RNA sequence: AGUGGUGUCUG
DNA sequence: TTTTTTTCAGACACCACTGC
């Protein structure tokens, strides 16, 4: 099929419009303008009955078949659309896709839209009869690293004018939170027809909503950054995050972060890296941190990890927050007292 | 001020234009603005803290939609329909309370009323209170009909935690965060309804009952009324201060200003109020032992302080900023040994009151 | 005085009860809307039942003392007493303060009510058509068309029925996105063209105010509500907004051949199709070719039935996929014996009518073959 | 399979007679209550009778028929599963019902099957003690009469606890029912007695399910007081019994 | 109303 | 590239499908 970013896919509608539409990703606002420009597209075209479904065990496939076999007696041209769960295409659910494969027809278009998928787990078959003549839509939430660029992009095709600093604040107040970072833009559009926004401007009218992963959390601690771990840690309290997920994908980093620290005297972090089979952008960033305060934080932080575990996993009322702040101000250059470690 | 004073001040004051509401000014410019523009969205999602306004705001919207002038930003003040609002019932507005009707039955009824015409205001107007509550299929129902709704229909959606909201109906709705109120504009807000009200008030009792508000305006309407009551109509100062010391239960930060200050009567004062709100004792310690952990936290890195103690900032500045650490390690020590200790004592009290001596008697 | 002064029997107020009833009994949107409305006026008793869209109103005859009163009063326990009383029992209530009394011979019951002021009542509305109609000829006019309603459509317009009035006809339009069913009837008299469409709960109660009398069942519609008078019941309903798809367009424009069978052959035929049909991709398959229809259906069990010599048949052969629901519904609703279809093209809808009957026509588009 | 060689009884019965049996005693069981030995049947065997008593300690109902063939005397509790679907397959009222009945568990041959069941360890009550032992307070009614009344009277009833005062006065009976809405219903009825003036309140469906069961045309009460319980039965037999213990409220 | 499932939140 | 969670016990809340 063809792979496409949604830059081009107006283009590609342009060109012409194929069997089927798979739009994936983790974004809500990507897939969703994706959508509705492939609707809007769809539309011009003729194709002007639409219809929604939830691919989920207890839906009713045989209405989906009935309606991609059948014709109605207005609007032949037809589309159709599916919600895939959060999981993907389960087990259950592959052979029945196959079946659609099977089912469609040149008058019928078919809208796919779900989280990423698992390529590795899941291809051919249904992956390889779609791809035959049809299109992929990746729309992935962009990193930190790039979303300025892409808010930027955003307000010149809005026709707004943001500086660096409104468009840092941006990129701050809402990571992951593509869609209301959107909704503010228009907010902002709204509140001043002006259309040049400044930094007053914006810091007005912006909230904190922010949606972090632990992942962000340990890569901040990584990079030794305070105010940036602690911003994720707080957010990820205030979303309602289990802690427990949080110790486990920070025990992974850090006993990593032991074993290598341990090994350097004998092994350069080189192949101390290649042995353990971890990726480029994350060599970078563990490369500075492993020569940063450590053999001292690399103990003391698993005492306060285990420490935090043991009392997370006995009790049943938490209040291990401040213990994960404890933790994201150890390991990001900012010695604590013995006092809260040991305890 | 009403017909014999049972009119609730909470109540009896609610907005009836956009110039009476307290400085709400982001969605409130951005809904004029969009309303001025013609730029609608098929819902207005609203949000925020208890007590700030979005149901106020959704009322005051569906107004200017429904209103015979047209859609203003500004509902008159006659307008029958546009009355019928505030006044009586408003046939084409519907207020559901989606706590009491979660079920998708409920909402199934109203949601086969969107495809009827409204009788008299422009938009079939829905104002649907608490929306987080509806269950999954209520949801779903809501969902479905948001993709495809009439040019008549507009759902007004007002909630305290969005994050129940799917990201499917989030998509589909604008939502406008309201921001809880300052303590300037809520001070300002209870003088002008005080004034109003023809009740006598002290300066200092306006800015306590705000301070105490935490931020929602309601809450500050509802302590007044009871400030009033604990009274002969009139908004004392030592009545208020009295009312709120009753009321209050911030004893740990307290406890731990006055044992880091070294002022044994002051500590035993609180200790003395304590107890006499039945208070747990372990659950005393645990706030304090939080409150110093916090404060260390804080020395290390000015970022340490969430949004979740927006109440208490300055005081755990001030005592982070004149604290040295050895004295909170000493401190955190000592309560960390208390706690431990605190069943084996003659009971909790003197337990608690035990180490907070040892902790005073460590004057270090 | 408050009191309002109300004496009737039970034979003469079970069934006007049971017809107010309506939709009552559930939880309602407002706390009122459970509760029927009684209003005394003019040597009448006027019996109401509202849900903020349909409207259900009997008079009773007082031939008693009475009292031009009126109050909301809770529809479940009223209807439990007045049943619950026995027979021949002369009901007499009375009202005081916010209570209302019951009394019977040798027994007295007391109802909290609320004030009819506060009730809801449908908005008059000007009517453009005044029409009246026999009981049977509403009653085959619904029939034959509320099989092909919408089933909770996503599109609202889909849903409900859309009654046009031209000239001296009435008609009955239905729709689902796949089927479409009209009936058209003289009415004797002239009224202007209309186009309304009348949601699903007012089409149901239209059905089910049918008496089995000879009663003039008149029905006066505005640009917004339909009212129906049938004897001493009064409905009223508000309608469905937007455009209904019109089914001239859809209405096989240049048929050209056409199969003619009986509707019992036909139904055992498609029935027995039914089995051998598959409830996933459920259809059937229609091997037309001169004098020869077999049906056959998709299914992996692979089955066969052939009727073709019971058909009479004059085009070119060739094959229309159509679907078990649609066929069986159609041809019930046909109850004529003879039958016949238009057959015009594979993509093209086909036509469903009577040999001489053209009245009740159905439109069924086929499956893509 | 069948190890139970040995039975403490035996019945040849007819179906119809432990279908009313049953169906007269059945309403009154206790559904999963705390007290064990309550959330069954008694089955009480004396002399030529059979009587199946069940009570939840707020009303308790006896129903006792005649066999014919001497039995020794003996008693059994038969859980609520056991019984009930016992009653479901008890259907057929010409084939005859062989019960087998040991010291452990029970056996129904109902036509041709066979039903097996264990029982509960506990022992039942005294049934007799529950029965008001100086009734001074006599009076006959009509079944129907008096039900549908009692129906009327617990249509504006607490929904939570169906709660009616019924009086007694000179050849008249008075029903009084309320709900937390104030909403009062009044029923009076033409009974014969002779007696002193009496209130007691007590449950409504209780006493309309004695009166279901008890399909007769009289019926008689008696009672004692205020406090004491009410032995309801039919006037034309003397075979079942029902005793409704009132709220103190 | 009985039964079974989903799911969320409290220690 | 993906990479993400203990537990036993209990309390609600909603939504089939049944059964009258
Ligand atoms: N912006 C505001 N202006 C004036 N009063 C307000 C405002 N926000 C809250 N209130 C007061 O609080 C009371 C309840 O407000 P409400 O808007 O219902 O809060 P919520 O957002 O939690 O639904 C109102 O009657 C009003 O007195
Ligand atoms: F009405 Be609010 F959300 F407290
Ligand atoms: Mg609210
Ligand atoms: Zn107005």
């Amino acid at each position: 099929m063809i792979r496409l970013y949604p830059e081009q896919l107006r283009a590609q509608l342009n060109e012409g419009l194929r069997a089927a539409y798979l739009l994936l990703g983790n974004d809500p606002l990507l897939l969703q303008e994706s959508q509705d420009a492939v609707r809007q597209v769809a539309a011009a075209q003729g194709f002007e009955e639409h219809h929604t479904f939830s691919i989920d065990p207890n839906t009713d496939w045989n209405a989906i078949f009935s309606l991609c076999q059948a014709m109605s007696l207005f609007a032949s041209r037809q589309t159709l659309l599916l919600l895939l769960p959060e999981n993907g295409p389960n087990a259950a659910i592959n052979e029945q896709l196959l079946t659609l494969t099977g089912l469609l027809h040149d008058d019928l278009l078919l809208i796919v839209r779900g989280n990423k998928l698992s390529k590795a787990q899941e291809n051919a078959a249904w992956f390889t009869a779609l791809a035959n003549r049809s299109v992929q839509v990746t729309c992935q939430t962009p990193e930190q690293a790039q979303l300025p660029r892409w808010v930027a992009a955003r307000a010149k095709q809005l026709n707004l004018e943001l500086d660096d600093a409104a468009n840092q604040v941006l990129c701050y107040c809402y990571e992951g939170n593509l869609l209301a970072l959107a909704q503010a833009l228009e907010r902002l559009s709204l509140l001043w027809p002006d259309g040049k926004l400044t930094l007053p401007r914006v810091e007005q009218a912006v909230n904190d909503a922010a949606h972090f992963t632990p992942f962000h959390w340990v890569d901040a601690l990584l990079m030794g950054k305070s105010k940036r771990a602690l911003h994720i840690l707080q957010q990820l309290r205030l979303e309602g995050s289990e802690p427990v997920i949080l110790l486990r994908t920070l025990q992974r980093e850090l006993l990593l972060l032991v074993n290598l620290k341990r090994q350097s005297a004998h092994t350069p972090l080189r192949a101390l890296f290649d042995k353990h089979r971890v990726w480029q952008n994350r060599r970078g960033m563990m490369g500075e941190a492993l020569n940063r305060l450590s053999q001292t934080q690399l103990r003391q932080a698993v005492q306060l990890l285990t420490r935090t575990e043991l009392t997370l996993k006995q009790d049943y009322g938490q209040s291990v927050w401040a213990e994960l702040e404890g933790l994201s101000l150890l390991l990001c250059h900012k010695p604590l007292a013995d006092v809260f470690i040991d305890g | 001020g009403p017909h014999m004073s049972y009119q609730v001040l909470a109540r009896k004051w609610r907005p009836q234009t956009f110039a009476d509401v307290v400085g709400q000014e982001h969605v409130l410019t951005a809904l004029a603005n969009g309303l001025s523009l013609g730029r609608i969205h098929h819902a207005y999602l609203f949000s925020g803290t208890r007590g700030v306004g979005k149901t106020s705001i959704a009322r005051l919207l569906a107004k200017g939609l429904n209103c015979e002038t047209g859609i203003t930003a500004t509902p008159c003040g006659v307008c029958d329909n546009c009355r019928e609002i505030e006044q009586g019932r408003f046939v084409d507005l519907i207020e559901i309370d989606a706590a009491s009707r979660t079920k998708v039955e409920d909402t199934r009824d109203l949601l086969d009323n969107v495809q009827y015409a409204p009788a008299r205001g422009r938009f079939k107007v829905y104002l649907i209170d608490e929306v987080h509550m509806l269950s999954r299929h209520s949801f779903n129902a809501l969902l479905k009909t948001l993709e495809e709704p009439p040019e008549h229909v507009k759902f007004l959606l007002a909630t305290t935690d969005p994050q129940k909201l799917p990201v499917t109906i989030l998509s589909r709705c604008l939502q406008f965060h309201l921001k809880a109120l300052d303590v300037e504009q809520i001070r300002h807000q209870l003088e002008h309804i005080l004034n109003e009200e023809h009740i006598a008030h002290e300066p200092r009792a306006l800015q306590l009952l705000a301070r105490a508000a935490e931020g929602s305006l309601r809450d500050a309407l509802s302590l007044t009324d009871q400030a009033i009551a604990s009274g002969d109509g009139q908004v004392s100062t030592q009545a208020v201060s009295a009312m709120l010391g009753t009321l209050d239960d911030d004893q740990a930060l307290s406890l731990v200003e006055a044992m880091v200050e070294a002022n044994g009567e002051r500590v035993m004062a609180l200790i003395n109020e304590a107890a006499a709100r039945g208070i747990e004792w372990e659950a005393l310690l645990v706030e304090m032992l939080g409150l110093l952990h916090r404060i260390a936290m804080v020395q290390l890195s000015p970022a340490a302080l969430g949004n979740d103690m927006a109440a208490i900032e300055l005081r755990m500045r001030e005592l982070a900023r004149t604290i040295p650490p050895t004295d909170i390690q000493l401190y955190y020590q000592t309560l960390l040994i208390g706690r431990k200790e605190l069943p084996y004592a003659p009971d909790r009290r003197m337990g608690v009151e035990m180490t907070l001596l040892r902790a005073l008697a460590f004057h270090p | 005085g408050p009191h309002m002064k109300f004496t009737v029997e039970r034979e003469h107020l079970l069934k006007p009860l049971q017809q107010v009833s309506g939709p009552l009994g559930g939880r309602p949107t407002l706390p009122i809307l459970g509760n029927l409305l009684l209003q005394v006026a003019d040597g009448t008793l006027s019996l109401t039942g509202t849900d903020l869209e349909m409207e259900m109103v009997a008079r009773v005859a007082l031939v008693q003392p009475h009292e031009p009163g009126a109050t909301t009063v809770p529809a479940r326990k009223f209807f439990d007493i007045c049943r619950g009383l026995p027979e021949g029992a002369e009901i007499a209530v009375q009202l005081e303060g916010e209570r209302m009394l019951v009394r019977s011979g040798r027994s007295r019951f007391s109802l909290s009510t609320l004030p009819a002021a506060d009730f809801p009542n449908l908005d008059d509305w000007q009517s453009e058509v005044e029409f009246t109609l026999p009981q049977a000829t509403m009653k085959r006019l619904i029939e034959a068309t509320q099989f092909s309603m919408a089933h909770q459509d996503v599109r609202y317009y889909l849903n409900g029925m859309l009654f046009e009035t031209e000239g001296e006809e009435l008609r009955t339009v239905a729709t689902d996105g796949h089927r479409l069913a009209v009936c058209s009837m003289p009415i004797g008299q002239s009224l202007p063209s209309h186009s309304v469409i009348v949601p699903r709960k007012g089409v149901i109660e239209l059905m089910r105010m049918l008496d089995g009398g000879d009663n003039p069942l008149r029905v006066q519609i505005g640009s917004n509500n339909i009212r129906a008078h049938v004897g001493d019941f009064i409905f009223t309903s508000k309608l469905v907004d937007g455009r209904f798809p019109d089914y001239r367009r859809v209405l096989p424009k240049n048929p050209d051949k056409h199969l003619e069978a009986g509707c019992d052959l036909l139904k055992q035929a498609f029935a027995r199709a039914a089995i051998l049909s598959n409830e996933k991709f459920r259809g059937v398959r229609l091997y037309v070719s001169e004098n020869q229809l077999k049906i056959t259906a998709n299914n992996p069990e692979q089955e066969e039935a052939e009727e073709i010599l019971d058909v009479t048949y004059s085009g070119a052969e060739m094959e229309i996929g159509f679907n078990v629901s649609y066929v069986l519904d159609v041809l019930n609703a046909l109850k004529c014996e003879n039958v016949r279809m238009m057959l015009t093209d594979s993509v093209s809808s086909v036509q469903i009518e009577d040999a001489a009957s053209q009245s009740a026509a159905y439109v069924v588009m086929p499956m893509r073959l």
